[PDB]
């Protein structure tokens, strides 16, 4: 309840710490793993989708990690349909991290868009 | 060229610039064409050539796949009637059926000079030589898929010609 | 007697009236001088805007009847240009004269594409429809088709406005 | 290497004794020779040098002068003194052309430093400027001996 | 190049690239205050260069005025002469 | 007499070589500076580099307070700057003796041109190489912003920059102040008015810059202080708290 | 030296005006131009 | 240790000119376009305002600077000569005659205490001499209104009305015939006008056109609304919207 | 260019006159001196060049104190120096008759600063051709700095000038990382030993004597003092053992 949503956002400031912005320490998957699989845990995978993409908005250990988790929680909302998936197109407007500006690479980014693209075909 | 464009990277601000004016018209005239504005015509290195100039100039042949022309700018100094307008014009021609190429003037100071003093000794045969690249430009044949890059440590005897928009119009600078 | 007593403001007003004169009495060599010295005048000037736009408006009317339908799309391109800039500013003979101009010079020169153009943009047309606008884009449609009716049905219809 | 800096003291003999020691041709290639106010000739002529000393390696390569392989100024003057930029050029760009490989060696050498085109910041080209002092007490005496 | 001489050229050119409704003319005419015709229609032909090696197509107002004021210094020389500020 | 730049007298053109050429490379040190006017502050920003670990960029100063009250910004190398601050904190000292009061701006502006301009004309001296920017929240005029440069011409901003990136900051703060009708923002506390010079500096050099690499320098009324290393960069992440 | 190019920008008007001959306006004229000259600013 | 520059910089050339005078005044005829009207009626006086940035004041900036209180002043040349020169004018103006003989230096006494500053600034080394020229418009009660000329040297001559800067000769052309004596003032500011549109081109306001009168009175230039005891200031300088509304009187 | 190479009272357009150039490089012809800042303190080091057994130590050394509590080392030559500090000695008893305390390092940097720059505006005087490395302890904390020959100075927290000034910045810098500021007082004079011994590397043509000072607030109390005796002798037997030859 309370507790294991503490470690997520205490250690969050760690890994804010943590992160690469200069050259201080390191790019970790291994500390957001912990945080956005355990927070999907304590809530739900539609209230993990929106604080996250707040967070989303500053650091994240590069943004490979962010790029990753975005994917999984994704696949849920689309699972469920409705409003969850009008969720998704508001997620991938507010941050580019699966339309990602920072790098033009990836599989997962393509993937993203060509599921958001097919349902608003459909 | 023999020696790589990623892998002089440090270099990397001139790389940049270099490769907006040179790759992308070269590759895609289209885009330069739909706006209708004229792609880029010459270009000048200046500053040192000892800090690595002349990698630059190699390196942005090799990833293209330009035809690198190298030219000694005095051996374009010929005593004979002609000989001197052959070159040109041979060297100009080549580069159309060579195209995609860099054409690369090692020390402009000699095909483009300014006069020793106002004076003449020898200083006309670099008048002879500096009106024949200003007609290849001025001309109805127009540079786009021969991209002339132009090299000379001081900008300080190159012709005021040359420095007039329309003959060079990019000017990189070495950082 | 006016570039004796730097009535020079007032040179140029006179130049462009006795252009019009000119036209009228059938000197269209006469016409294009006295434009030139207007021009002259009007450089010699801090002016408006109106003024040498004004001008340039004839110097495209002079470029219909003395042919060069190109040079005359060029200074109504001119005008356009900085009536657009102008926005809604602008007075409403003025801007409407040279959009019927415009219109009229493309269709004589065959660029038929280029009416339609001006008709979708409204940066380049403003809001303004009447029978003129209307007219321009029926005779070169009549034009495109190769169509004789079409023609003569715009004639009539648009006629007192048009003609 | 470039040296600058007093001869009379053997400087001659000093560049003959390196060449003696690594078992290099030795070439004295003049450098008023090249500067010729005929056409090119002179930029062929620099890659003969070359050509020859590759083929000879070991070679050191000494010019006598620096004053027409150099002295080009940075003014409006520089466009005389065209055949001076060209000769030294090629000399250079041929140089970091095989600079891993060390066949060829070059030496400048006169009283002092000339204006020059920047080549003192670089490995392939003359990298090394070696200074001249004076003599002091010990190497007088070895002089003397 | 009078008031009117320079605004025609700078129309002429911006008829041959790109233009929308912003390109704004009144901006320039404060901007270039007699420069000879052939340095109007050099630096006005350069900028819808320089923009679209940028990578815009689009050439605004906007456009012209970033090309521009990279061009026309890299050194800080403060206001004009030693005569008149 | 002798020659136009080996001692100060006019050149062949009526011009002064030396007051265009302290213009130029006097900006170049690896300086940028602005100043922005608040509603009751007056905000500096300016560039403030140290190469070395080993130095102490505290006793690095190119902000100096010149009173309690008032600043005066230095865009040019130390040996110049500290010929300068001299003189203005002397003016600013004697004035407040024989006067009765405290030393505006534009008074001290005036003052030093009319100075420089004298050791322009003197064939034994130069004019100093630095440009001045005097700030405070005057309670005669509101915040300030009067620059004098060097050849004894001096004249008032109501927002300034130099270095060769001008253009950049004048041009967003001329479409914004076009635009709102005013020439001078709207906000009480000091930190607003930083994070409103901050958005204009970031867009206009294209950049952040670190604590370190950075010096706010902020005129209230009746003090001047200069920004704490931790208190320039609660700035840059309160911005970005917002993002 | 003058009273030559009187002459010459006297018939500029002439040829523009396509005259087979000079008039003595044009020559008012052409006196005109070359007072506007002398008095330079 | 220290100077030892007591050798003259202005010093004779071959022909019998002064190389320093010949210099200053190329920066003089390349300044900024001023003139002077004694308009009969009064004195207007009208020089180019300028800005130096939008975000810049031009209230601090000095284009007209009051000598003494009846008595304006403007020129072409050099800024920085003009501002030191301006305060030398004021100091000795105010000492020397404001309780000495009761009032301010008479016009062409000023004129004279103006062309010896620069005089002995071109006599004397260690300093090269003043680059400007002044156009002194004035008024005095016992000479009326008045205009002058200083030159950079220090020699002067008396006007009715001038021009000097850039594009001066066309200007008096235009002066000289519009305006021959006997006239309002507010007319010849109409004139004043008229002459610098032709004169300037690319842009024209009045808000780059700085105007002087020394030409009226008011109450709040005697300094005080009571009882008379002197006449007081003559000299106002007008704001920007006044100018504007001169602009649209034809 | 030109007029600035014989000249001060003229502006060069590089923003740097070339006679202020030829001051700077007669700095770097001198000898190597140093300055450690620490966290109480400072300890000044320089290294005495030895020709022959015709000179007298410490008659000779190039610490000259100021006051009571600086100490003023330099390298270039010697007359430019000696000149630029009888000056602050000069200042110095003034500052003390008439504020009734004792001159500060910030003041003196600036006392020597206003003299430099005097004669930086000036072509008929001349300047000086010597980088001093200067500080104390006083009133407001403890102080190094540096004064180089433009009339540019700053405090540091450690400080070199001269032939040796690379060696002895890598030296320094390693050092003053490992430690916080660079310890104690007493692991300042084995600290400074080491970085003298890797300077004298760049000499190698004489033998050199090595002559250290401090001022400190926790193990001298305030006053300028030379390090000798005891503290002189454990200091270059560390520095031979950690750096060999």
């Amino acid at each position: 309840a309370q507790n294991d949503c503490n470690s997520a956002l205490d250690q969050l400031l760690v890994l804010e710490k943590k992160t690469r912005q200069a050259s201080d320490l390191a790019s970790s998957k291994e500390v957001l793993a912990k945080i956005v699989d355990l927070l999907a845990s304590r809530n739900k995978w539609d209230d993990l989708n929106e604080q996250l993409t707040l967070l989303s908005k500053k650091h994240g250990q590069l943004k490979l990690s962010i790029q990753y988790m975005i994917q999984k929680v994704m696949e849920y909302l689309k699972s469920s349909k409705s409003l969850d998936l009008n969720t998704r197109i508001s997620v991938i407007e507010t941050i580019r991290v699966v339309t990602e500006n920072k790098i033009f690479v990836e599989v997962e980014r393509a993937r993203v868009t060509k599921d958001l693209v097919e349902i608003k075909k459909e | 060229g023999e020696i790589t464009f990623d892998g002089i990277g440090g270099l990397t601000e001139q790389i940049r610039e270099l490769r907006e004016v040179i790759e992308l018209p070269l590759k895609n005239p289209e885009i330069f064409q739909r706006v209708g504005i004229k792609p880029p015509k010459g270009v000048l290195l200046y500053g040192p050539p000892g800090t690595g100039k002349t990698l630059l100039a190699k390196a942005v042949a090799a990833t293209i796949g330009a035809n690198f022309i190298f030219s000694p700018a005095s051996g374009i100094v010929d005593k004979y009637i002609g000989e001197s307008a052959r070159i040109i014009r041979e060297m100009f021609a080549y580069a159309k059926e060579h195209e995609p190429c860099i054409i690369f003037m090692d020390e402009v100071d000699a095909i483009g000079g300014r006069r020793f003093s106002e004076g003449t000794s020898a200083d006309r045969e670099i008048q002879r030589t500096l009106m024949e690249l200003l007609t290849q430009m001025d001309g109805f044949d127009n540079l786009g898929q021969t991209k002339i890059i132009m090299a000379t440590n001081r900008p300080d005897t190159l012709d005021p010609a040359l420095l007039r928009p329309g003959r060079l119009d990019r000017k990189v600078e070495i950082p | 007697e006016f570039k004796k007593l730097d009535d020079k403001p007032s040179l140029v007003d006179v130049h462009l009236l006795e252009s019009k004169v000119y036209h009228k009495l059938r000197n269209l060599a006469k016409s294009k001088a006295s434009l030139t010295a207007a021009r002259t005048a009007a450089n010699s000037i801090y002016c408006p805007t109106q003024t040498v736009a004004e001008l340039d408006l004839m110097s495209g009317i002079l470029h219909c009847e003395d042919k060069d339908y190109k040079t005359a799309f060029s200074y109504f391109f001119e005008s356009f240009e900085s009536y657009h800039n102008l926005t809604t500013h602008n007075s409403y003979e003025k801007a409407c004269q040279v959009l019927k101009y415009m219109l009229l010079s493309k269709i004589m020169l065959n660029l038929i594409d280029d009416v339609k153009n001006i008709l979708n943009a409204k940066y380049t047309k403003e809001t303004y429809q009447s029978r003129g606008i209307d007219a321009m884009k029926a005779v070169a449609e009549a034009y495109n088709n190769r169509s004789l009716l079409d023609f003569n049905t715009a004639l009539k219809q648009y006629e007192k406005e048009l003609m | 290497a470039l040296m600058y800096g007093p001869p009379g003291t053997g400087k001659t003999l000093l560049a003959r004794a390196c060449a003696a020691q690594t078992n290099a041709t030795f070439l004295k290639l003049a450098a008023p020779q090249l500067v010729q106010m005929y056409i090119g000739e002179g930029a062929k002529l620099v890659r003969d040098a070359f050509a020859l000393a590759k083929e000879k390696a070991p070679t050191i390569i000494f010019i006598d002068e620096l004053d027409a392989i150099g002295t080009k100024r940075f003014d409006s003057e520089k466009s005389g003194d065209r055949e001076v930029q060209r000769t030294m050029l090629e000399l250079l760009n041929q140089l970091d052309g095989f600079s891993s490989d060390d066949r060829v060696k070059v030496l400048a050498a006169t009283n002092r430093v000339d204006v020059l085109d920047p080549a003192l910041l670089r490995s392939g080209r003359l990298d090394r400027k070696i200074e001249f002092p004076l003599p002091s007490e010990d190497s007088r005496a070895q002089i003397l001996q | 190049r009078d008031r009117r001489e320079r605004r025609l050229i700078f129309g002429t050119i911006a008829s041959k690239m790109s233009l929308a409704p912003e390109a704004d003319l009144d901006s320039l005419i404060i901007r270039n205050d007699s420069l000879s015709g052939a340095v109007i229609a050099a630096i006005m032909q350069e900028a819808g260069l320089r923009a679209v090696r940028k990578n815009r197509y689009v050439i605004l107002q906007s456009d012209l005025e970033e090309a521009y004021a990279t061009q026309v210094k890299t050194d800080n020389t403060v206001d004009k002469f030693d005569f008149y500020k | 007499a002798g020659y136009d730049r080996h001692i100060t007298i006019f050149s062949p053109e009526g011009r002064l070589y030396q007051v265009e050429y302290a213009f130029k490379a006097t900006n170049q040190t690896n300086i940028n500076s602005l100043a922005v006017r608040g509603k009751d502050c007056t905000v500096v920003i300016s560039q403030k580099k140290v190469p070395d670990k080993l130095l102490d960029p505290t006793t690095v100063s190119y902000i100096f307070c010149i009173s309690r009250t008032i600043g005066m910004v230095v865009n040019g190398p130390i040996p110049d700057a500290r010929n300068a601050a001299l003189r203005a904190k002397a003016e600013a000292a004697e004035f407040r003796y024989k006067y009765g009061y405290d030393m505006p701006c534009d008074v001290l502006a005036k003052r030093m041109a009319n100075l420089s301009q004298i050791y322009t004309q003197r064939a034994y001296m130069r004019p100093l190489g630095v440009i001045l920017t005097f700030v405070s929240v005057d309670e005669e005029l509101g915040p300030s912003i009067y620059k004098t440069d060097p050849a004894g011409y001096y004249v008032g901003y109501k927002a300034t920059a130099t270095g060769p990136k001008q253009q950049e900051i004048t041009t967003n703060l001329e479409n914004h102040f076009k635009k709102s009708k005013i020439d001078h923002i709207n906000e009480e506390s000091w930190e607003k008015v930083v994070e409103f010079a901050i958005t204009h500096m970031i867009d206009a050099l294209g950049t952040e810059f670190s604590k370190n690499d950075l010096e706010v320098g902020v005129a209230t009324k009746d003090k001047f202080f200069t920004l704490s290393a931790e208190n320039i960069e609660e700035r840059l992440v309160a911005i970005a708290e917002q993002d | 030296a003058d009273v030559k190019g009187v002459c010459t920008e006297a018939g500029m008007y002439a040829l523009r005006e396509r005259r087979i001959h000079v008039t003595q306006e044009d020559f008012e004229l052409a006196v005109g131009k070359v007072m506007n000259k002398n008095q330079e600013t | 240790m220290t100077d030892r520059y007591s050798f003259s910089l202005t010093t004779f050339s071959p022909s019998g000119k002064l190389g320093q005078i010949d210099y200053a005044l190329t920066a003089v005829k390349q300044g900024v376009t001023s003139l002077g009207i004694k308009a009969t009626n009064g004195v207007v006086i009208a020089t180019e305002k300028k800005s130096s940035s939008p975000l810049a004041m031009s209230e601090t900036l000095s284009k007209v600077s009051l000598l003494t209180p009846d008595i304006g002043a403007v020129y072409s040349g050099m800024g920085p000569d003009y501002r030191v020169l301006v305060d030398k004018s004021r100091k000795v103006a105010h000492t020397s005659y404001k309780r000495i003989y009761g009032e301010y230096p008479p016009t062409k006494l000023l004129v004279s205490e103006v062309a010896k500053i620069m005089q002995e600034a071109t006599q004397s080394g260690g300093v090269r001499p003043f680059g400007v020229s002044l156009l002194i418009a004035g008024h005095d009660e016992f000479n009326g209104f008045s205009l002058y000329q200083v030159d950079p040297s220090g020699s002067y001559f008396p006007w009715k009305a001038t021009a000097i800067g850039k594009g001066s000769v066309a200007a008096k052309t235009f002066l000289e015939k519009r305006w021959n004596d006997e006239l309002e003032l507010e007319d010849a500011i109409h004139i004043a006008l008229l002459t610098l549109k032709e004169s300037v081109e690319g842009e024209f306001n009045g808000d780059t056109i700085e105007l002087a009168i020394i030409g009226d009175e008011n109450p709040d230039l005697l300094g005080y609304t009571g009882i008379p005891t002197d006449k007081g200031p003559r000299f106002r300088k007008l704001t920007s919207q006044e100018i504007n509304d001169r602009l649209e009187a034809l | 260019g030109t007029g600035y190479d014989l000249s001060n009272s003229v502006f060069s357009p590089d923003g740097r006159n070339f006679q202020v150039e030829y001051a700077v490089k007669a700095v770097e012809n001198g000898t190597t001196s140093i300055g450690i800042k620490c966290n109480d303190g400072v300890v000044f080091a320089v290294e005495k060049l030895i020709t022959s057994k015709l000179l007298v130590p410490q008659k000779n050394v190039k610490i000259q104190v100021v006051d009571r509590h600086i100490g003023c080392v330099y390298s270039g030559l010697i007359p430019d120096g000696r000149h630029l500090v009888n000056r602050g000695r000069e200042e110095a008893a003034s500052f003390k008759k008439l504020y009734k305390t004792p001159i500060p390092i910030p003041a003196f940097a600036d006392r020597l600063g206003q003299y430099v720059q005097a004669h930086t505006l000036y072509n008929s005087v001349r300047p000086f051709g010597v980088s001093t490395i200067f500080g104390g302890v006083d009133k407001n904390g403890a102080h190094l700095y540096m004064l180089e020959p433009s009339g540019s100075y700053w405090g540091y927290k450690g400080a070199a000038t001269g032939k040796g000034r690379q060696s002895a910045k890598a030296e320094l810098e390693k050092l003053v990382d490992h430690h916080p500021e660079g310890l104690s007082a007493r692991e300042a004079v084995k600290q400074a030993a080491k970085i003298i011994y890797l300077a004298h590397e760049d000499n190698k043509e004489k033998d050199f004597e090595l002559e250290i000072s401090w001022c400190s607030l926790s193990e001298t109390n305030g006053l300028h003092k030379f390090v000798k005796g005891d503290l002189l002798q454990e200091a270059i037997d560390f520095a031979q053992k950690e750096i060999n030859g």
